[PDB]
């Protein structure tokens, strides 16, 4: 033994489960929030589906500059009006 | 000529291949999955040029 | 008595998870870099690095998201996020292929972690540290091609991008431009890693079928115990068995188990110098003698040449998406094609 | 206030992947 | 003077400086709190 | 075992085999040695890397005429 | 008996044949010093430092004496490509005579301390037993290393006794030995500044002699030495053999990017000079600044010397080689005779195309050119069937500016597309592919071997590092663990404390 | 001279021989091609 | 091809026709192989590892088993001992059997798995195609790594056997 | 020469084969 | 009350693997719907 209780113990416990059935659906529906509100995209800044090109751009706006990408890409996203 | 297209493949040391390049060559294309005994040959040159060795291996 | 023995005391406590020194570089750097690949492939993007969607919230399946390499541009930036690229900014960051970099190093410094985690079990209960020496293969495959080769070449970007589908264009693209097939050093790494699984199953199995009978179950598994002195199978009989079928067998077992150590490091290993070569694209590409007669003789062909044609075919199709840094056009009428296709 | 490090070690692991599994549920009914 | 990026590399190298002591001070504080008998 | 001459003016440097000093000695300041020789070194691997850019320091070919 | 892997091990508690073989591997690396500079010599060609410098010929140690002040030679040249010049003894020559003395000396130093490797010296005054103090030696040694560190950066590198070292301009034209002042600000620690190199070995110098003065005066931590094995010579093998690795890494990395150590002259360009078209940006400015001082397009394109000219071709790139392509560059595309000149290709209308240069990664490589705004205008089609491009169709010409082709200009269609095929290298040049049956199939530089042979020793021992390591700290369970390893310690429950018994 | 008491003898069992030709052998026939190229 | 280089062709033109490396009979041969060559690795070095002290320094650990010597010649408890404490105490196996049992089924299974994906490709059902699944909200193509590995695979097919075709599609 | 090199290793391989199995050391039990 | 054994086992099982096939089906589903779909 490593001196914890074991896990089959704790998982088939009353305890656990009254916890955890408030702390898992509470983590899911936040993850799904996290999506369905927008805010992943903001914070990974990945496209929208109606945001990898301007109307009539079709070249791939891809950073040339390494000093200045941030401000490139800054510019490419200008360019989505 | 694996692939029935007269276009014969060489596989061995004696005809230009190394280690890494030599092969026995998979039989011809126009062969398909019919049996190509030694005995099917009009001769062993026929045999050669068309694969007959791989079947046999 | 003393901090220092203290804090010594408590990380080598024989707790569930066991802790040590080493656990200190560890578990932050193995957590950081398994969290970085799971959030990137999960919510960000390569539209700006490679011009492609690589995450679930783009709409990838497990086969297709990556973390992918930054752009070719960025050289072989450390890419900091305090860095003069991202400049703090962590969305940026994301945006310019930070969490490649992020990835591969803090899953370097944890690879360093485990082999020290290693070497400090192994220290702490008596065994001798051949499990660690082992794990200097995997050490030298991970620097090799995640480190050194892209240190080689251009840019970051040209490293393995951490991903299913991402890998397997890395295996093609080093198909296509490096003939890696035809390198003795990855011979010797498939001889390694298909010959240890050789050795795996014949060893198990053999194992299995030369078990004594020590219990009168028919479920063979019970009649084992830790403790007992005497082997569970036949040596004897197994070194028999394999002396008449395969001609020679293992007759020492603390042989045999070394030779399963030895035979994959091994060959993880020579593929590792391989890919050093590749990093300077010191390739194992030509056999000249072949080339020479070839481009006198119109009528000669042999498996190799019908390889460099593939590969050939590879460069011209993949590389204006695959390099889109290049803004290669390759006009119609320029491409390699054979007839009809 | 009583964690363990077998505790942590748990945790760290269950309560982003239950987050990030909600996440990805939420995906499936992006539409383009 | 001091550029942008040895700015960051003052802040690059704080940020480290701080998540090793947090770390130590956390390790060290739990060690003693929580002795081996002997 | 022979003695030579040089071997008679060398010996004192080969006379003090396992001779320690107690306890931690000057492992802290060594430990402030090292931490000063790790920030050198991500120094100058930050300078070779565009990653730290200094005034006056050209990191090119272009360095000196 | 010995496992045949193991047969050196019999050196472990033997100081006097310790030092014996060591001299017998310093004796036979001084010998493969002298033999390979003999041998280069035999085969280097001094003829012609611009189009067939030392690089082009497959040279490896030729490079590192003249990095440090060697450069001419008992017969008269110089790597600069001067006549009657007096080299003194320290000729290539001289060095290599040098290096085979040596070694034979240390060979017969071998054998006496082989012979007589019972010497009191390596006894302890107390027990009698051999025993070297590893502390004081690492002292000793270190102090040496600092007297010859700082001297060298001191004397030698200054000029202020010495030769100096290799400097040159930014494009590698007019490189020489010359003496090189400290350089004490920022800038020291950039890898192209040459008085950083001064600079470090004058303060890494000082520092060393300081720190082996402490490590000679002040006895090691119980602590460090205990937990060092410090009374074991395999944990110095096991450091030291990861300080080695790290240095070698070092070497690989600023042979393969360049440093004020790796000179363009001595060792070829490198790969990133073609991936950014350093020397063809360089090329194009010199030809705009003659164009507007009023020159004309032969002029100014005549106005470049042939050695600029020659580093923007990708036959000189040393990322375009093969692992098995063996010898000098020269045996590839051949031996650099003269640039043909700039080529300008036009088609009908008269719009100048540009030539799309092959990247580093392609072995081949199509023929595609496009006008300055980058739209493709001819190439050489695969298929012919559906072309619209065909050097016939677009009527391409090329006039060549500068070099042995200087205003002449070709129409023939495959002439045109011979030396398009040319253009995707870069800068054209006739070559003698006769001479040594060269066989047309481009091969590295020694920049290339160099990083090659480094870099995968670096990584091998890196294996050493961890092997010895692992055998100085498991020293006494590395012939089985403990025949009795009561249950208690390798089971769980049993010890709060892993290993420790006593709890 | 005093005979060095340091000194070891050394052995290759068959089967290591067995092995090392075997090793030797492979890698010839696995690097001659490219030593001819 | 009964041969090395021929070998290569082989996977590559297998590659063009069938994506082998997107199917996942394929990709558990792999999981197979490699996972045969870890486990081979792990378990070589644990009983390596918890050899019985039996020699002395200057001779091979491997005097100090004999051939058909009953007493196991390591310590299976040291060697558990350890690795549980590696990873946490049950992913280690304490019996001898079942441990040697997985050591059998890991590659095989796996490396059936691998038979099969050529044995089923040979009928044409192939690898996971995902080219152009990416789309965005106008209907532009977001090409992810997939449609990299389908231009890699678009070269080899056109040039592989390059005289042999004359219809557009290359059924078999 | 080629050649011959190529089938003069392979043909020692064989024989190897033959004295490694006909001509081992004898496994003898303790 | 943290007392160990109070809910089956088996139950357990059952019904979190009921589940893992509910998340991993609602995976599949989007392969076919909305993003990633190709339609
Ligand atoms: C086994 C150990 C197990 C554990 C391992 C885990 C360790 C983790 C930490 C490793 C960190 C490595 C970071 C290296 C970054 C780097 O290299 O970054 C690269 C930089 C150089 O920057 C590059 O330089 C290139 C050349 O430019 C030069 O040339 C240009 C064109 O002429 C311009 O003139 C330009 O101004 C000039 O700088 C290009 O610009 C590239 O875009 C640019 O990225 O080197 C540098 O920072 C420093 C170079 C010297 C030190 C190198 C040591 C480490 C690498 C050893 C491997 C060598 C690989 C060689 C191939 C084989
Ligand atoms: C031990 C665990 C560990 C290790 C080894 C690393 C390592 C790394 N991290 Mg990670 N990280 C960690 C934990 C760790 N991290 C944790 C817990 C977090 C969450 C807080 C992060 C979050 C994180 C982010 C967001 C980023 C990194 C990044 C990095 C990389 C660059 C870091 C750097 O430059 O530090 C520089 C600073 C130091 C090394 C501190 C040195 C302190 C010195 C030794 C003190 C010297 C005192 C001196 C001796 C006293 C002398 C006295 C005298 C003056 C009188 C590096 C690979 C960067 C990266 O990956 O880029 C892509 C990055 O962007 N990390
Ligand atoms: C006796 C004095 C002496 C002198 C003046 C020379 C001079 C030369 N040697 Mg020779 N050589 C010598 C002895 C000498 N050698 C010995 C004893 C050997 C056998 C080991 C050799 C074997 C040898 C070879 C194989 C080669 C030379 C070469 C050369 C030439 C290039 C030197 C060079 O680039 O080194 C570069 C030196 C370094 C980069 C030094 C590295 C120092 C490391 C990093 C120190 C690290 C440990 C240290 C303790 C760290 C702490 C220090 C502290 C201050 C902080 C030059 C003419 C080259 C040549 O052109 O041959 C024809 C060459 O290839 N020599
Ligand atoms: C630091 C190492 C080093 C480097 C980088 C160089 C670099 C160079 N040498 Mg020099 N040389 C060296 C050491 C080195 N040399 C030594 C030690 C000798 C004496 C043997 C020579 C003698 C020599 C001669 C006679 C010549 C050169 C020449 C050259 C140039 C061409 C190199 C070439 O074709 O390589 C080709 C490289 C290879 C084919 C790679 C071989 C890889 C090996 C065979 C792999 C082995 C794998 C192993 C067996 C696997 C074990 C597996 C097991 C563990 C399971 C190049 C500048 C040539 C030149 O142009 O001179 C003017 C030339 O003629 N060198
Ligand atoms: C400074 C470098 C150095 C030194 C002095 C040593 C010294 C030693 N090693 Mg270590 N080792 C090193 C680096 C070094 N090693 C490196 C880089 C590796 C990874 C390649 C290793 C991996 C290693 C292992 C796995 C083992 C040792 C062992 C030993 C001990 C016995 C060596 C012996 O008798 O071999 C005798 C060797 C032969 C009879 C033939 C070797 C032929 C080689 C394979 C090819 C020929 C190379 C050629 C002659 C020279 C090239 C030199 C140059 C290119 C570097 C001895 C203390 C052994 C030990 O611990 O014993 C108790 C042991 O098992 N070493
Ligand atoms: C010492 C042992 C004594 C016997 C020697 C054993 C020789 C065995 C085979 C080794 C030779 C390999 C080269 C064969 C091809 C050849 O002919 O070369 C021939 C080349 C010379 O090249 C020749 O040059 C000529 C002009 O002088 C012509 O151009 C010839 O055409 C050209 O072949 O030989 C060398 O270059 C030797 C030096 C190689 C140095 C490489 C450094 C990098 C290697 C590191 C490898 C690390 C791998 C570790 C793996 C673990
Ligand atoms: C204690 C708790 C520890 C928890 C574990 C935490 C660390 C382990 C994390 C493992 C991650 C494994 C991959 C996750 C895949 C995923 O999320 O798919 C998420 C995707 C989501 O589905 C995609 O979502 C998009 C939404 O925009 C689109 O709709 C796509 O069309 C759709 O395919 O599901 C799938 O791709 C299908 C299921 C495939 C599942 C992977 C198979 C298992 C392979 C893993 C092998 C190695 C890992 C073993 C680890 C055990
Ligand atoms: C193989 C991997 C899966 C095996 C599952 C067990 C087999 C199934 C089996 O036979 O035993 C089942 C076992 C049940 O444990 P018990 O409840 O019996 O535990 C009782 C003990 O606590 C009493 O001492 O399952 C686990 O422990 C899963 C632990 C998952 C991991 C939890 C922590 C994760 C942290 C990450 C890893 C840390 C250590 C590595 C450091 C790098
Ligand atoms: C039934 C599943 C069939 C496929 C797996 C077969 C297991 C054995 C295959 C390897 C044989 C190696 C050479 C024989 C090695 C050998 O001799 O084995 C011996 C070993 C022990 O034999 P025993 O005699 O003790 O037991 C077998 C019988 O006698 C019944 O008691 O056999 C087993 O344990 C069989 C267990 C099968 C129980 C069902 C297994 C379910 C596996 C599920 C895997 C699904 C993975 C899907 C992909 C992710
Ligand atoms: C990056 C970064 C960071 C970090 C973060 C982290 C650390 C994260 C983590 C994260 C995580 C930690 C996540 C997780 C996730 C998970 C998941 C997503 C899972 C999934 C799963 C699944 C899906 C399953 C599947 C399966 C398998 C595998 C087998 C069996 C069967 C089944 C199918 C069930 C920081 C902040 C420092 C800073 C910034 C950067
Ligand atoms: C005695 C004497 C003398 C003499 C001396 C001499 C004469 C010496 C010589 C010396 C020498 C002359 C030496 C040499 C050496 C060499 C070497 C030592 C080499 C080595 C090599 C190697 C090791 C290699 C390897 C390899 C190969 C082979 C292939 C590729 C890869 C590699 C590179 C790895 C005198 C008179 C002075 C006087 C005194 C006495
Ligand atoms: C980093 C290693 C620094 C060891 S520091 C060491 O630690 C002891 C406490 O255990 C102190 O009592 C002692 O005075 C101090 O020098
Ligand atoms: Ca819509
Ligand atoms: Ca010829
Ligand atoms: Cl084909
Ligand atoms: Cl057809
Ligand atoms: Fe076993
Ligand atoms: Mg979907």
């Amino acid at each position: 033994t490593t001196g914890e209780r074991p896990f089959s113990d704790i998982i088939t416990s009353v305890r656990y489960w009254v916890i955890h059935s408030i702390t898992i659906p509470a983590l899911f529906i936040a993850g799904w929030l996290f999506v369905s509100t927008g805010l992943a995209y903001d914070v990974f800044g990945t496209p929208r589906p109606d945001s990898y090109y301007a109307q009539e751009q079709r070249s791939i706006p891809l950073v040339t500059d390494r000093f200045e990408a941030k401000q490139q890409v800054e510019t490419f996203l200008e360019q989505l009006k | 000529d694996i692939d029935g297209i007269r276009e014969p493949v060489s596989g061995s040391l004696l005809y230009g291949n190394n280690i890494i390049t030599g092969a026995v060559v998979p039989s011809s294309n126009a062969i398909g999955l019919h049996f190509y005994p030694i005995w099917e040959a009009a001769s062993l040159d026929e045999w050669l040029y068309n694969g007959g060795p791989y079947q046999l291996i | 008595r003393g901090w220092f023995d203290i804090l010594d005391d408590w990380l080598k406590r024989d707790r569930f998870v066991f802790v040590g020194w080493s656990g200190i570089l560890l578990f932050p750097c193995a957590y950081l870099a398994l969290g970085g690949w799971l959030t990137g492939t999960t919510f960000v993007t390569s539209w700006y690095t490679h011009g492609l969607a690589s995450s679930y919230l783009e709409g990838c399946n497990f086969l297709t998201v990556a973390v992918s390499t930054p752009a070719n541009s960025m050289g072989h930036s450390l890419l900091l996020l305090w860095g003069p690229e991202a400049q703090g900014d962590f969305t940026r960051w994301c945006q310019l292929g930070g969490l490649w970099t992020f990835i591969a190093l803090h899953g370097a410094f944890g690879l360093i972690g485990f082999m020290l985690r290693q070497f400090e079990i192994a220290r702490l209960v008596g065994v001798r540290p051949y499990n660690a020496i082992a794990f200097s293969a995997p050490i030298a495959v991970f620097v090799s091609v995640f480190l050194i080769y892209p240190l080689g070449q251009s840019s970051w970007f040209f490293a393995p991008s951490f991903g299913v589908a991402a890998i397997f264009r890395f295996l093609l693209f080093f198909q296509g431009f490096h003939n890696w097939t035809l390198n003795p050093f990855h011979m010797m790494g498939v001889a390694g890693v298909l010959g240890g699984a050789l050795l795996c199953a014949i060893h198990g199995a053999t194992v299995e079928n030369t078990l004594f009978q020590d219990g009168e179950g028919a479920s063979t598994f019970r009649a084992f115990n830790p403790t007992q002195a005497e082997e569970t199978y036949s040596m004897v009989t197994a070194n028999r068995f394999w002396s008449q079928i395969f001609g020679i067998a293992f007759s020492n077992k603390r042989w045999l188990h070394f030779f399963m150590l030895f035979v994959p490091v091994t060959g993880l290993w020579m593929s590792a110098i391989g890919v050093v070569g590749l990093a300077l694209n010191l390739r194992s590409y030509d056999f000249i003698s072949q080339e020479i007669r070839a481009a006198e003789d119109p009528e000669f062909e042999t498996f190799y040449t019908k390889n460099l044609l593939l590969n050939e075919g590879i460069r011209a199709w993949m590389a204006p998406q695959d390099q889109p840094h290049e803004n290669f056009v390759f006009p119609e009428e320029v491409l390699p094609r054979g007839n009809a296709l | 206030p009583i964690f363990t490090v077998r505790w942590v070690a748990v945790h760290t692991l269950a309560v982003p992947t239950i987050f990030f599994l909600g996440a990805i549920a939420a995906m499936q009914f992006i539409q383009r | 003077t001091i550029t942008p990026s040895l700015k960051g590399f003052f802040i690059g190298l704080l940020s480290g400086a701080v998540v090793l002591g947090l770390t130590f001070a956390v390790l060290i504080a739990i060690s003693q709190i929580d002795k081996v008998q002997r | 075992a022979r003695r030579t001459w040089l071997g008679d003016i060398l010996r004192p440097l080969n006379s003090e085999y396992g001779k320690v000093a107690p306890g931690w000695g000057t492992t802290p300041l060594m430990a402030v040695f090292m931490g000063l020789f790790l920030v050198f070194l991500l120094i100058i691997l930050e300078i070779y890397n565009s990653t730290l850019i200094l005034d006056g320091v050209n990191v090119s070919w272009k360095a000196l005429g | 008996g010995l496992p045949w892997y193991r047969v050196h091990t019999v050196l472990i508690n033997d100081p006097g044949r310790l030092i014996a073989a060591h001299l017998m591997h310093t004796a036979l690396v001084a010998g493969w010093a002298g033999s390979m500079a003999l041998y280069e010599l035999a085969t280097f060609d001094p003829s012609d430092p611009v189009l067939n410098p030392m690089w082009r010929q497959g040279m490896f140690v030729l490079p590192f004496m003249a990095r440090l002040g060697v450069t001419g030679s008992w017969s008269g040249w110089s790597i600069t490509g001067e006549t009657g010049i007096d080299p003194g003894f320290w000729s290539f020559e001289g060095v290599a005579l040098a290096h085979i003395v040596l070694s034979g000396l240390l060979f017969l130093a071998a054998c006496w301390h082989w012979v007589y490797w019972d010497l009191e010296l390596f006894r302890d005054p107390r027990t009698g037993e051999p025993a070297l103090d590893l502390p004081k030696m690492f002292g000793i040694h270190l102090f040496l290393a600092g007297l010859l560190c700082f001297g060298f950066g001191a004397f030698h590198l200054t000029g202020l006794f010495g030769p100096g070292m290799w400097v040159s301009d930014p494009y590698g034209l007019t490189g020489s030995v010359q003496p090189v002042a400290p350089e004490w600000g920022p800038d020291g620690f950039n890898p192209y500044n040459p008085g950083g190199v001064v600079a470090h070995h004058i303060a890494a110098g000082i520092v060393g002699i300081i720190a082996g003065l402490f490590h000679i005066l002040v006895r090691p931590p119980q602590r460090l030495y205990k937990a060092l094995r410090m009374g074991n010579i395999e944990t110095v093998l096991s450091s030291s053999i990861a300080a080695v690795f790290f240095a070698a890494f070092v070497v690989a990395g600023t042979m393969w990017y360049g440093s004020a150590t790796t000179p363009i002259e001595l060792f070829g360009p490198t790969r990133y000079q073609w991936d950014s078209s350093y020397f063809q940006q360089e090329i194009n400015r010199r030809v705009q600044a003659s164009l507007a001082s009023g020159a004309t397009l032969e002029e100014a394109w005549s106005a470049i010397p042939e050695k600029l000219a020659f580093y923007d071709y990708i036959g000189n790139n040393p990322a375009k080689g093969g692992l098995f392509r063996t010898g000098p560059m020269n045996k590839g595309d051949g031996i650099a005779q003269a640039w043909k000149g700039h080529a300008v290709f036009r088609n009908k209308e008269g719009e100048e195309l540009f030539v799309r240069r092959m990247p580093a990664f392609f072995e081949s490589f199509p023929v595609i050119l496009t006008d300055k705004n980058g739209v493709v205008k001819a190439d050489i089609p695969f298929r012919r069937a559906e072309s619209k491009y065909s050097f016939e169709q677009q009527g391409v010409t090329v006039s060549f500016y500068g070099g042995e082709l200087n205003g002449q200009t070709f129409t023939d269609p495959p002439t045109v597309k011979s030396y398009a095929r040319k253009a995707i290298f870069g800068e054209i040049f006739e070559f003698d592919t006769e001479t040594l049956n060269s066989d047309g199939i481009f091969r590295t530089s020694p920049r290339g071997w160099f990083t090659f042979a480094h870099a995968v020793f670096a990584l091998l021992f890196f294996f050493g590092h961890i092997w010895h390591g692992a055998r100085t700290l498991f020293r006494d369970v590395f012939s089985g663990i403990d025949p009795e390893l009561s249950p208690e310690q390798v089971e769980w429950g049993f010890y709060q404390k892993v290993g420790d018994v006593t709890t | 001279m005093e005979p060095n008491p340091n000194r070891q003898p050394v052995e290759l069992n068959r089967t290591s021989l067995y092995l090392g030709l075997l090793l030797i052998l492979v890698l010839a026939l696995l690097f001659s091609s490219y030593f001819f190229n | 091809p009964l041969g090395i280089s021929g070998t290569f062709n082989f996977m590559i033109v297998f590659q063009a026709e069938h994506n082998i490396l997107m199917h996942p009979f394929h990709q558990l041969g792999v999981a197979g192989v490699f996972g045969g060559a870890l486990f081979c690795a792990m378990h070589g070095s644990l009983v390596t590892s918890s050899l019985i002290r039996e020699t002395t320094e200057t001779e091979s650990a491997n005097y100090g088993y004999k051939f058909g010597q009953e007493e196991e010649t390591y310590n299976i408890v040291a060697a558990h001992g350890y690795f549980g404490r590696l990873i946490f105490q049950y992913a280690s196996f304490n019996n001898s059997r079942s441990l040697h049992f997985f050591l059998a089924a890991w590659p095989v299974v796996g490396v059936w798995f691998a038979a099969l994906g050529i044995s089923t490709m040979a009928f044409n059902l192939n690898g996971f195609n995902f080219n152009h699944s990416v789309i965005d909200a106008k209907g532009n193509v977001i090409n992810t790594w997939a449609d990299i590995i389908n231009r890699a695979n678009l070269g080899m097919e056109v040039m592989h056997e390059r005289n042999a075709h004359n219809f557009p599609l290359d059924l078999a | 020469m080629e050649t011959i090199t190529y089938v003069f290793i392979f043909a020692c391989i064989i024989a190897l084969f033959f004295f490694a199995i006909f001509f081992r050391e004898p496994p003898r039990i303790t | 009350m943290s007392e160990g054994g109070r809910i089956p086992l088996w139950i357990v099982a059952t019904v979190a693997g009921m589940g893992v096939i509910v998340i991993v089906g609602l995976f599949f589903y989007g392969a076919y719907a909305g993003l990633g779909s190709s339609l």
